[PDB]
């Protein structure tokens, strides 16, 4: 085309050995530009023009432009293209807040759609979807509709429309009502130009999700097109034939458009759905009609697509398993994509009982990549789907993988592996002491990444199960020996041998006084919480073993426990030992009395996980 | 570690060849390169390297012994330079034993509570004999390694600690450390006798105050590990106080300790100064800072008598400000000067309920709560005051709950019958509601005590405490012990044990 | 370095 | 003792960086850039960890000098090495910038392994090691 | 929906840069340095596909520069990795033998390729011929 | 209180 | 750190100086120990990021310790040409520095103690001014500590107004306005009821604080040259105002 000095400008930016070299030079034009518009008389549109679009260049660069908005508005309102052009794209970059300014664009904009020249109303359409405004929507929204349908307007003029209309409902919906539009907006999917058909398609999708009543009428509309385009031949649609592929990006947003409905009302629709994907997975297994990369990239991309909707309604289970068994396919698959892709799909399909035991098969191959991979995000997506397939029977090997997983895994993850662990092994639970197992381990594995809610509610469950408390006793205790301890151990086998050393006291290897002596050694070591926490565990004790009470009365008459700095572990330290000296038995015992259970609730581990999405 | 494997040959022409200097070379990357394949040529190469005519052989080779550790390491060639890294102690040159000494100590975290047991003497002497030669860094991993080791008696304590004495070190920071470590454990020799201990304690003044000379970042290391050495015998540093005193440019975490120090060295006699100076810290810029300096005040009221009054004077001058996060580090500290003079300090409670509408720091809430508890039966609203918090218990820290319930149940021991809905809301809460399985621990143990015997329960709940006494942020006793082991090292800036990094 | 390196092929 | 001492620029990209240690993944150079680099926070201390890693650092102008290791050390031995090291480069090629290590790959790295083998400070002045090292032709003079 | 699309050279200037959701300038140069940090380091060993915040940006590499587009996490990765290709190779067809540079110089003309295939944040046109019916037929026209 | 500076 | 074209209808500037002048007094009456921190704001109010050098009297002698804001800059290839600096618009503090030689001390407090056995307790402390006498000094109150066993007190004060209060165990005496080279007095009369005889009454110093309108360091602002090279303005422009304000601080005797 031209631009008069533009290519001179950039050479000479090019052309610099600095930062202040680029600077000055950048100065010095912007200078003359604003000599030039300050009252340098009324230049021609192609002068207009090249300064504009130079100042714009500028502004991209990274440089701060303070100028020029009234000059590109000028530019808007000529009938040469190339003058409008620049207009319209430098407001389209540098947006103003002045109300004049606002004004006069919308002006400009209207004055563009009043014209029937195709052109025109395009670059005000595309600047209307580019910047959103609030302003815009309150001149426009109304006039937008009507173009869309309604008059012979161009074909490209419709596309734009489309999704500027889009745009206008994303941006500000209580200007898009749900008028008389519905009807006529559907049948554009029947257009002639597939353009106007991919444009449509993406609005009715984005309406139909807070309107699916409304335009409950393109399901019927959205399969006849789909299948018409799978059946067709290889010079077929000529124009959107890509890599030897028909449609490859309509299909995959028709079959999108398919997922926010439910599976179709009529039985002949259905049937023609049905056939359509069928052969669409038939395709795949094909040999492939070129070596070129982009054949197959954009040939998968719908075949994905299509499982996705087959996942939706989760009805027909021969597509189900046919589905499963082709992402099996690619789980080994020599392109890192594909394998991430496989993996990613494959998740959704294990939230599915017709599907559930078909996942099951792959297990080992999943469980290969987790170890094999040397990446990490497909890593993530294969302990993901681990996760998502686990029931009664994988939990004993997935949670030992994962538990493996969590030795060698990053800093970040750990917290919500931890609290994945946890679920399934709670969730899951054939016998509990490989509960308490699989937690315990957790700890001396992570422990920094567990979190207060998993601690929490492992006790919940070991007190209100009675079975494994023999179990989590010795097991506690036994853990406690190791030197290389971790604080929640110290935590949660507190609070254990509180209520429950007396299951492990009959041994000599573990009596009272071994017990609190082992603690004890712990005690200096530990937070203010677990200090407060040993020191409940410490009057259990008093009470469960009289043998002890000499002992432990002389470490909470220690000066350090009584006068301690905290008020907590002073006010406990104080009122066990009141209870202890004071007191009788049994005003003592009926205080501190075997512990009601934990009533049923939702797991805040649960809750937790949910939480760490937002 | 993929590449290197397909021409080991190479490597084991190249550590044989003449020229000493050029000998290293060979012997530092084949125990760089970390595979099981290498072990197959690299047991004879590394036997040869350790008794070399030239010192550079012997230095490089004594390092490949703890890079091999790493790697496979139970094997009768690791029983074989077990010997050649022990016999390489007594060596002539100082950068050999310096890496012998490096390596050893490495391996012996690989422990069966068992490993490289001090000889005494046969082992010692060498040592403290090697130590007075040994280059700049070789001093560290020297006086390192004398931290395992124990005496017996006052004459063994005695004659290692007269070889070390001299240490106003070169490596300023570096060696002094390390010698501090050694001189701190071996302390306990008659707990004062008459001459040794009373001039040793005079020695070690005057390296750690011009350790403030070096750079920024080991003024930070070296203050850390002063506040460690103040806390155990304070009488080392005791009218030092003035070279601890904040110097303007100071970089921020040397102001923050050089101020906890300075608390610390405070005294019945320069109280008067050290306040002078907290006044100023006060009004300074960044609020870390602003912080542990009025959380300072209060710790002097309660470390001094009679500068009671000034202090408490100037905190509440401090409230006025209604700047919110000095408001609420004042009443923290506050609470604390309330737990030491008693009965005292009422009035001002009035002042602190017309600032507890803007408390959103855990610690702020916890103070307030517990001020009430304590002095319900003088605050006619106590109830009503409580009563605010309840309605989100949940959505709240731990250290709030807890507090909450105690100061509740306080105040129904002392108002029984303008009480009664609040107490079974909160024991409520506590018990069936409440996650922390600890706080619903102490629900019950409330819920008991009340319901049982309210005689009882006065007596439990509401007996006359003791005094905090002049504690004012002190670390625990038995940890402190076992951080001066550590003194020279990382865990001595962090301030926990090593137990809490694997 | 070749800013100037072509696309495609 | 020292496993892993990385040189970043003040934007945080990697200058140099030698790891040498298996306790220390790679990923630790990100962790420097994202948790103190660009830490929210300018008002920190020397030394911070982050999962169970400890990370030392000293600046000169514009340019991040940083220790990492997991172990105990002797935090005054690290500081002390680091501070040794800034001593080197400068009376062999000057100023403490970017330029200057842009220069130097070959150099920086071969006074890597003299002074310090397998995470051990071994020893260091410019005489000592004069001809124990090679160096290049013409410095940098400008700036 | 598309959230922005950059074509960033391995420097880090950003010689294209359409935003499709209205960010603070200092969101944006944030947005700007995160998506090169990530994408630059990356091999072809590594996937085009790449999780950032709860976005998700799919990039692809050609000669110095990378192609990259930020979308929602539901979006089909494939079709937008191969839209990529579709744009580039409409610019290859209209610049022939397209280079970095060309579009420095006409800058003002590849964001008029952009918005023929790409409008508010979803795709527009797949059809490359179409694209250049419309190009250079009414270049032509002042 | 406030004097005026040459 | 000064952004953008600043724009004012007419360009002016304030400086504050604020000094806390910290001090013990032995009960004879000798200077034992003192210092005085420092701080100096600028309040500047002008159009346009200009230039400052800014001066006073260090070296008229008194300067021990100092630093300054991050905008000024001591060196421009070696030595200074005093503090020059680019100010940010409006508030800021520019310097905070200290000094302990040539000690202006603002008041000298005397004591008497007089004791009649174990019974009663005879008390007159003076305070002097020792500055201009032109000058208006402000806030003055004087905390006299009283024994921890006191029956009862009788007291009067020659100027201003004074109580002793039960609680906080001191004669709190308040002046709200005293001039230089001025005395003026108070006396009390403490009575007593002895019980322990051991215990020894660490006697408390008496406290003062004050407000002064002078720099109790000696420091004045000597000159404040402002320079403008986009716009046209400069130093004969601007209206300069300066303030001095002595805080009180730490301000003990009798010890």
């Amino acid at each position: 085309d031209g631009m008069r000095g533009l290519a001179v400008f950039i050479s000479d930016i090019r052309n610099c050995k600095s930062k202040e070299a680029e600077i000055k030079r950048i100065n010095k034009e912007l200078a003359n530009i604003r000599s030039k518009f300050k009252g340098d008389k009324a230049l021609d549109g192609y002068s207009k023009k090249k300064y504009v679009c130079k100042l714009l260049f500028i502004f991209l660069l990274g440089h701060d432009i303070d100028f020029g908005h009234m000059e590109a508005v000028n530019l808007l309102s000529s009938n040469r293209y190339t003058e409008k052009q620049i207009g319209y794209l430098f407001i389209s970059v540098l947006v103003n807040s002045n109300s004049e300014l606002i004004r006069l664009i919308n002006n400009a904009i209207k004055n563009d759609l009043a014209s029937r020249n195709p052109t025109f109303m395009g670059l005000a359409l595309h600047c209307i979807a580019n910047v959103g405004s609030r302003e815009m929507a309150e001149a426009f929204a109304g006039e937008i509709p009507k173009i869309l349908v309604a008059g012979d307007t161009m074909d490209s003029v419709k596309q734009s429309a489309a999704l500027c209309l889009l745009r206008l409902y994303r941006t500000s919906p209580d200007l898009v009502p749900m008028g008389d539009w519905t009807s006529r907006v559907v049948h554009l999917l029947n257009d002639q130009h597939l353009g106007v058909v991919t444009a449509a398609t993406s609005l009715i999708t984005t309406l139909a999700q807070k309107n699916p009543e409304e335009f409950k009428t393109s399901v019927s509309l959205a399969v006849s097109r789909l299948s018409r385009i799978v059946t067709s031949a290889s010079t077929d649609l000529q124009d959107y034939t890509y890599y030897f592929v028909p449609a490859p990006w309509l299909s995959v947003k028709l079959l999108r458009l398919l997922q926010c409905y439910p599976p179709p009302e009529d039985p002949a629709v259905r049937g023609r759905l049905t056939e359509c994907l069928e052969t669409i997975l038939n395709k795949a297994q094909e040999p492939p009609k070129s070596k070129k990369v982009q054949h197959s990239n954009a040939k998968n991309a719908v075949l994905f697509e299509a499982i996705s909707l087959i996942i939706h309604h989760d009805s027909e289970p021969n597509l189900l398993v046919r589905a499963c068994n082709q992402l099996g396919q690619f789980l080994q698959h020599r392109e890192t994509n594909l394998r991430y892709l496989a993996l990613e799909s494959m998740c959704t399909l294990a939230s599915s009982e017709f599907s559930h035991e078909a996942v099951k098969t792959h297990i080992e191959t999943v469980i290969n990549a987790l170890k094999t991979e040397r990446d990490v995000s497909v890593r993530q997506r294969a302990v993901d789907l681990l996760y998502a397939m686990c029931d009664r029977s994988n939990a004993q090997q997935i949670v030992a993988e994962m538990l493996s997983y969590l030795e060698t895994a990053d800093y970040s993850i750990r917290e919500e592996i931890v609290l994945k662990v946890a679920i399934l092994a709670e969730k899951y639970a054939v016998d509990y002491t490989w509960y308490v197992d699989t937690i315990l381990n957790l700890i001396r594995i992570a422990g920094d990444y567990v979190s207060e809610e998993v601690w929490y509610r492992v006790i919940q469950i070991v007190i209100n199960r009675d079975d494994v408390q023999g179990y989590a006793a010795k097991t506690v205790f036994e853990a406690l020996q190791a030197p290389a301890c971790h604080e929640n151990l110290v935590k949660v086998g507190g609070y254990i041998l509180g209520e429950f050393g007396n299951l492990i006291a009959g041994d000599p290897r573990s009596s009272p006084l071994i017990q609190f002596n082992l603690l004890h050694s712990k005690f200096h070591l530990c937070s203010v919480p677990t200090r407060a926490l040993l020191l409940s565990t410490y009057i259990k004790f008093v009470n469960l073993f009289p043998e002890v009470k000499a002992t432990i009365q002389d470490v909470l008459r220690s000066d350090s426990q009584l006068k301690n700095a905290d008020v907590e572990l002073q006010q406990r330290a104080v009122e066990y030992l009141r209870l202890s000296t004071v007191a009788s038995t049994d005003i003592l015992a009926t205080v501190l009395e075997e512990m009601p259970p934990f009533p049923e609730r939702e797991s805040s581990i649960l809750a937790k996980l949910k939480k760490k999405k937002g | 570690p993929d590449m290197a494997i397909m021409a080991v040959n190479s490597f084991v022409k190249d550590c044989e060849d003449p020229n000493p200097l050029i000998r290293a070379l060979a012997v530092r990357t084949m125990g760089c390169i970390r595979v099981d394949k290498i072990t197959e040529y690299l047991c004879e190469p590394l036997r040869k390297c350790l008794k070399d005519e030239d010192p550079y052989v012997r230095k490089t080779a004594a390092v490949c012994v703890a890079k091999l550790h790493d790697i496979n390491a139970q094997m009768v060639e690791d029983q074989g330079f077990l010997d050649s890294l022990r016999d390489l102690i007594a060596d002539s040159n100082p950068m050999v034993v310096a890496n012998a000494v490096a390596a050893l100590s490495e391996i012996s975290e690989s422990h069966p509570n068992s490993n490289l047991l001090d000889l005494n003497p046969q082992n010692i002497n060498k040592l403290l004999t090697a130590l007075n030669e040994c280059t700049e860094w070789g001093q560290i991993f020297i006086l390192d390694c004398l931290s395992n080791y124990n005496p017996k008696d006052d004459r063994e304590a005695q004659s290692i600690c007269e070889r070390v004495t001299p240490r106003l070190s070169h490596a300023n920071s570096a060696v002094v450390l390390s010698a501090v470590k050694v001189l701190m454990k071996f302390l306990e020799l008659l707990p004062k006798d008459s001459d040794y201990y009373n001039m040793l304690l005079k020695k070690l003044a005057p390296p750690l105050v011009t350790l403030l000379s070096g750079e920024p970042e080991v003024q930070y290391v070296a203050l850390r590990n002063i506040n460690l050495i103040v806390q155990k015998r304070p009488e080392i540093l005791k009218q030092e106080i003035k070279v601890f005193f904040v110097k303007y440019n100071d970089p921020i975490y040397v102001k923050l300790e050089k101020l906890d120090i300075m608390i610390r060295l405070a005294s019945q006699a320069n109280i008067a100064q050290v306040l002078a100076e907290l006044k100023e810290y006060a009004t300074e810029v960044d609020v870390d800072f602003v912080r542990k300096a009025v959380r300072a005040i209060g710790r002097c009221a309660i470390k001094v008598e009679q500068s009671a009054e000034r202090c408490v004077s100037t905190l509440l001058d401090l409230i006025q400000t209604k700047v919110n996060y000095v408001v609420q580090e004042a009443i923290v500290v506050i609470r604390d000067i309330f737990r030491k003079y008693p009965n005292k300090y009422e009035s001002i409670i009035a002042t602190l309920c017309e600032n507890l509408d803007s408390l959103d720091e855990p610690d702020a809430r916890a103070a307030m709560i517990w001020i009430v508890g304590e002095y319900a039966e003088r605050i006619d609203n106590a109830d009503e005051l409580l009563e605010s918090f309840l309605e989100g218990f949940h959505d709240e820290s731990t250290q709030v709950q807890l507090t909450l319930l105690t100061a509740i149940v306080k105040l129904f021991l002392k108002k029984p019958s303008e009480t009664q809905e609040l107490v079974q809301q909160v024991l409520s809460l506590a018990t069936q509601d409440s996650d922390n399985p600890d706080l619903r621990d102490r629900g019950y143990i409330y819920w008991r005590l009340l319901s049982t015997d309210p005689v009882t329960a006065k007596e439990v709940v509401l007996s006359e405490k003791p005094l905090i006494s002049e504690e004012t942020d002190l670390i625990e006793p038995t940890l402190l012990d076992e951080l001066i082991c550590h003194i020279g090292s990382l865990a001595s800036v962090y301030h926990k044990p090593p137990n809490a990094f694997v | 370095m070749s800013q100037i390196k072509r696309l495609l092929s | 003792m020292i496993g892993g001492l990385f040189i970043y620029n003040h934007k945080g990209e990697v200058l140099i960086s030698r790891v040498y240690r298996d306790d220390i993944g790679r990923n630790a150079v990100d962790a420097f850039r994202v948790n103190v680099i660009h830490a929210r926070q300018q008002v920190r201390s020397p030394v911070t960890n982050i999962a169970r890693t400890s990370f030392f650092h000293v600046k000169r102008s514009n340019i991040w000098l940083a220790a990492v290791t997991k172990q105990n050390v002797n935090a005054a031995m690290v500081f002390e090495f680091l501070y040794k090291m800034c001593d080197v480069m400068a009376a062999y090629f000057g100023k403490i910038s970017e330029e200057n290590i842009k220069n130097n790959f070959v150099l920086i790295y071969e006074l890597l392994d003299e002074i310090l083998d397998f995470g051990y400070p071994q020893n260091s002045e410019t005489g000592a090691l004069k001809t124990f090292i090679t160096q290049q032709g013409i410095k940098s003079q400008h700036q | 929906m598309i959230r922005f699309i950059l074509i960033q050279n391995r420097a880090g200037k950003t010689r294209l840069a359409k935003w499709y959701m209205q960010f603070d300038d200092d969101e944006k140069q944030k947005l700007i340095e995160e998506v090169h940090a990530v994408v630059t380091v990356r091999d072809a060993k590594h996937t085009n596909f790449v999780e950032f915040r709860n976005f998700k940006i799919i990039y692809r590499r050609y000669a110095g520069l990378y192609f990259c587009i930020c979308v929602d996490v539901n979006d089909n990765n494939l079709a937008y990795l191969e839209a990529i290709h579709n744009f580039v190779e409409v610019l290859n067809e209209y610049f022939h033998n397209v280079c970095e540079l060309d579009l420095v110089f006409n800058f003002y003309k590849v964001y008029t390729v952009v918005d023929e295939m790409f409008l508010a944040g979803e795709i527009r046109e797949t059809s490359q011929t179409k694209v250049l019916k419309q190009l250079l037929m009414l270049q032509s026209l002042e | 209180d406030y004097q005026r500076l040459n």
